[PDB]
RNA sequence: GCCGGCUAAGAUCAAGUGUAGUAUCUGUUCUUAUCAGUUUAAUAUCUGAU
């Protein structure tokens, strides 16, 4: 039913070094914190992220929609020490 | 142990602005002479109100703040500063002592 | 000593606020030129008679309770 | 020497990095376009933390830089983030965002920021007037004369 | 959080502050647009008291300004703006 | 807020949570009464008698 003012961001293009430090500062910098029940999603690999690296996707989500469509508009192909990373709305994955 | 409020009334020489709260202050006189200045302005409504002048009428219906039509009618280069700067509007609002009432905008 | 000579407070008496007034409105007499040479013109004295006359006047004016 | 330079601004480093933002700045002095705007954006967005750091030398630095940021990039870009980011960094750095808002209004025409912000105040939101407001002070506050 | 000061007679002495409270007046608590410099009092620049920060109270590292929006208010010319008070007296941590 | 009223208009006691600070929530009572004093711009409040 509802089609815009989505609050799932899905970054992709991640290197499996990665850890959930460096993807919550990266979402802290168009967001604030989405730690509802204890904190906030992350990537999710293979084994639940305890044997694979990730399958290169990650989660992340916002409190508001205008600040998760200024981050997708603006962090688009961020650098990260690994490489390029893009960012989408859905995706078609999860 | 005070003027009443007609001998504190009727004493002065201007108590068409007397006030029958101002009677019972330290210094009666002094208020009365005090409130006949030329063009000042006196204390709000909201001396004696305990409605703090907001809790009262609550449920303000309304938009927030209109945009002015002096600056809405690269972002803008022969129009930007052609329209606010040049095409502006005065705002025509009180001029000297319209102290703000509890509601002041309704009536 | 200067904490907040020259006004009251929530109940200072009229008079108390008078006084205070008179004592720094001849300061402004004293001191400035415009007001100490305008002064010395009506009343048809020299610098010296008028500045002397208001730091006498200075005691106690406006009606003192002494 | 952009990209190069980029990371090196991250670093911790009192020296270094009072060093780099000033290089950053001069990066565009006179001709300052040699860049991506999304470059730009994100070198702003990093800078934007560094506007009230313990060394007043660092908080000079990057009021000069970021006049010229904004000045090679876009008022109604750097507007729009700088909106944008009110509501993301929670009100322990936040306040540094509205500074940069008024950094806009010393790097640009006051028309650059006032229609922009005021549509911001249409909203019914407590805490986005609210920021509004908290913003204009500091814009009323270092506009000057 | 009120914040007292010494505000004795402004001798000769001129002003400073720490690494962090540089850019802020002492008064003002503001880092926009420094106009005029601080002072201080006799007792305030006196053996363990010389080159101390007017805010921090510590180390100084560069000279107590007011700021634009309270000199022009004539903040500047009250007593000693050392910031001290009943907590912040001599004899404190 | 709805078509003068339906007790969401006020004051106040006990406890919990938490901050540098402001605070936030739960459970009461509300004199339905009179006089004298304190006090309040006036109420209120408190102090005593009935
Ligand atoms: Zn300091
Ligand atoms: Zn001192």
């Amino acid at each position: 039913v509802e089609e815009d003012r989505n609050t799932n961001v899905y970054v992709s293009g991640l290197p499996p070094d990665i850890t959930v430090d460096e993807f919550i500062q990266l979402m802290s910098k168009f967001g604030i914190i989405m730690r509802d029940p204890q904190t906030e999603e992350f990537k999710v690999k293979l084994y639940k992220d305890n044997q694979g690296n990730l399958k290169g996707d990650g989660l992340c989500c916002y409190l508001k929609r205008e600040s998760v469509e200024l981050a997708l508009k603006l962090l688009d192909e961020d650098e990260i020490r690994g490489y390029k990373l893009h960012v989408e709305v859905a995706k078609f994955q999860l | 142990n005070r003027f009443t409020v007609a001998e504190l009334k009727q004493l002065v020489a201007r108590p068409d602005v007397v006030e029958m709260h101002d009677v019972t202050a330290q210094d009666p006189k002094l208020l009365v002479h005090l409130k006949a200045t030329r063009n000042s302005v006196p204390v709000p409504r909201h001396w004696c109100f305990k409605r703090k002048y907001l809790q009262g009428k609550r449920g303000i219906e309304k938009p927030p703040f209109e945009l002015p039509d002096f600056i809405k009618r690269d972002i803008d280069y022969q129009k930007l500063h052609d329209a606010f700067f040049k095409w502006q509007t005065k705002p025509k609002l009180t001029i000297h002592g319209d102290l703000y009432y509890e509601g002041k905008e309704f009536e | 000593q200067s904490k907040y000579i020259g006004t009251g407070h929530a109940d200072t008496t009229k008079w108390e606020w008078l006084v205070n007034q008179h004592r720094d409105s001849y300061c402004s007499y004293m001191g400035h030129f415009d007001l100490l040479n305008y002064f010395a013109i009506a009343e048809n004295e020299s610098k010296a008679r008028v500045r002397f006359n208001l730091m006498e006047k200075m005691l106690q004016p406006c009606g003192p309770p002494a | 020497l952009l990209p190069r330079l980029t990371p090196i601004l991250k670093n911790r480093h009192e020296k270094v990095q009072e060093n780099c933002i000033d290089l950053v700045g001069r990066i565009a002095d006179r001709g300052a376009e040699y860049v991506s705007a999304r470059e730009w954006m994100r070198i702003c967005f990093e800078l934007l933390e560094l506007l009230k750091a313990h060394k007043k030398a660092i908080r000079r630095a990057t009021v000069n830089t970021f006049g010229y940021i904004a000045k090679a990039i876009g008022p109604h870009d750097v507007l729009a983030t700088l909106l944008n980011n009110l509501k993301v960094q929670e009100r322990q750095n936040r306040v540094c965002t509205t500074v940069a808002i008024a950094i806009v209004a010393e790097t640009c025409s006051p028309f650059t920021v006032l229609p922009a912000l005021m549509n911001e105040y249409r909203v019914p939101e407590l805490n986005v007037q609210n920021g509004v407001l908290k913003s204009l002070s500091f814009l009323f506050e270092y506009i000057g004369e | 959080p009120d914040l007292i000061f010494c505000r004795k007679q402004a001798g000769v002495a001129i002003g400073r502050l720490c690494e962090k409270c540089d850019g802020k007046c002492v008064i003002c608590d503001s880092y926009v647009r420094p106009c005029t410099l601080v002072r201080i009092c006799d007792e305030c620049n006196y053996g363990s008291y010389q080159g101390r920060c007017v805010i921090c109270g510590g180390p100084g590292v560069s000279d107590a300004y007011y700021c634009k929006e309270c000199t022009i208010q004539e903040k500047d010319r009250d007593g000693c703006p050392k910031i001290v008070n009943l907590g912040s007296s001599k004899t404190d941590l």
